[PDB]
């Protein structure tokens, strides 16, 4: 089981910006059977460098390969929109073939704080016998951002389930959203629900909240 | 269009077995070596096994002891994937992959297989509207959602006004809840579109055969 080790984990890369990518394996293996594909999300990883150094078919030649034994690398001269995405490189020298965990290229570009917005639960919901807050936090940049939610002062950690969108395609901003879940009961037992989210765009916190 | 064609998405429960093909077309699989690639849930890739079709001979990667099987048939130019004993670490997107069946090209994969292994039966999505609580501050624009709780299996459908609002916004990716998924998704329109032009939100899911429109008020 030759393990490959790629660094970095993520990245991100200003447009017109020279990338570098590495691929270290846990033993040397033939530069000949070191390759290198490209995935984006919802599609099979495709072909972009063979060998090393060469590139698969349709592969823009600013990207390029280079190493052999246990260390190797892609490189692209100057980033693209496109060229956002995650690179694995694969070793088909010796056998269980193995692949590296994987480099996601995202695109950098301009902070931008994150638009807030919490929600109820629909009559429609509470009738149902359930009670979810959500609250969206969109359009924002870097994807770093944590959240909070403040049932009567009193924080509540479980029962909140996140979740996040790739980079957007037109904008490059990310987006989040979080839904605290309680029941029916515990929902209007309490009248202070808030959403935080603290995002270094700003030192000050951005807060939502309603009552009852 | 030399192209490797994968057999269907595969809904099973644990404990069961399943068996997915891979036919090529535009090469013989009996002049290369198949192999069959997993990638689990916003992870990875693993490969799994090798076959020559040329002779049977195959290649496991010992963590896949004997749970899968490969096999190959030349007359129908078509590679196998058998798993037995499924569990919920099987669910994945599984690829039959070719290694360059020609001089001057690269390799060959399928558009891949999901296999979800589920206990969960066939349960309809309940769709929630997402509007402003009462008071409202924010001028030129607002922002509205829609709530889609406990469905299985995957996938549901959200669009608002049929596909009218393609701009701003946002549906997330749904999130697995003690075997059901649960999704949201919000869009951004001029407060001179709201409230005096209709907002609405259609999620279907295409399992339980449900379709609803939700009315954002
Ligand atoms: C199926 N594959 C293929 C590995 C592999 C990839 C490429 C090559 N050779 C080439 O791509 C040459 C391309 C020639 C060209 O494009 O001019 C050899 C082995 C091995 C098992 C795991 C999944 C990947």
């Amino acid at each position: 089981d030759i393990v490959l080790t790629q660094s970095p984990a993520i990245m991100s890369a200003s447009l017109g910006e020279r990338v570098t990518m590495t691929c270290t394996a846990s033993s040397s293996v033939s530069s000949s059977n070191l390759h290198w594909y490209q995935q984006k999300p919802g599609s099979s990883p495709k072909l972009w460098i063979y060998s090393t150094s060469n590139l698969a078919s349709g592969v823009p030649a600013r990207f390029s390969g280079s190493g052999s034994g246990t260390s190797y690398s892609l490189t692209i001269s100057s980033m693209e929109a496109e060229d956002a995405a995650t690179y694995y490189c694969h070793q088909y020298h010796r056998s269980p073939y193995t692949f590296g965990g994987g480099t996601k290229l995202e695109i950098k570009r301009a902070d931008a704080a994150p638009t807030v917005s919490i929600f109820p639960p629909s009559s429609e919901q509470l009738t149902s016998g359930g009670a979810s807050v959500v609250c969206f936090l969109n359009n924002f940049y870097p994807k770093d951002i944590n959240v909070k939610w403040k049932i009567d002062g009193s924080e509540r950690q479980n029962g909140v389930l996140n979740s996040w969108t790739d980079q957007d395609s037109k904008d490059s901003t990310y987006s989040m959203s979080s839904t605290l879940t309680l029941t029916k009961d515990e929902y209007e037992r309490h009248n202070s629900y808030t959403c935080e989210a603290t995002h270094k765009t700003s030192t000050s916190p951005i807060v939502k909240s309603f009552n009852r | 269009e030399v192209q490797l064609q994968q057999s269907g998405a595969e809904l099973v429960k644990p404990g069961a077995s399943v068996k997915l093909s891979c036919t090529a077309s535009g090469f013989n699989i009996k002049d290369t070596y198949m192999h069959w690639v997993k990638q689990k849930p916003e992870q990875g890739l693993e490969w799994i096994a090798q076959i020559d079709p040329a002779n049977g001979n195959t290649k496991y990667d010992p963590k896949f002891q004997g749970k899968a099987t490969i096999t190959a048939d030349t007359s129908s130019n078509t590679a196998y994937l058998h798993l037995s004993s499924l569990t919920s670490e099987d669910s994945a997107v599984y690829y039959c992959a070719a290694d360059p069946p020609y001089y001057g090209h690269g390799d060959y994969w399928g558009q891949g297989t999901t296999l979800t292994v589920s206990s969960a039966k066939t349960t309809p999505p309940s769709v929630y509207p997402l509007a402003p609580g009462s008071a409202a501050q924010t001028n030129s624009m607002v922002t509205l959602g829609c709530l889609v709780k406990g469905y299985f299996p995957e996938p549901v459908t959200v669009t608002w006004n049929s596909g009218s609002l393609s701009s701003g916004v946002h549906t997330f990716p749904a999130v697995l809840q003690s075997d059901l998924y649960t999704l949201s998704s919000s869009v951004t329109v001029p407060s001179s579109t709201w409230p005096s032009e209709t907002v609405t939100c259609n999620v279907a899911h295409p399992a339980s055969s449900t379709k609803v429109d939700k009315k954002i008020v």
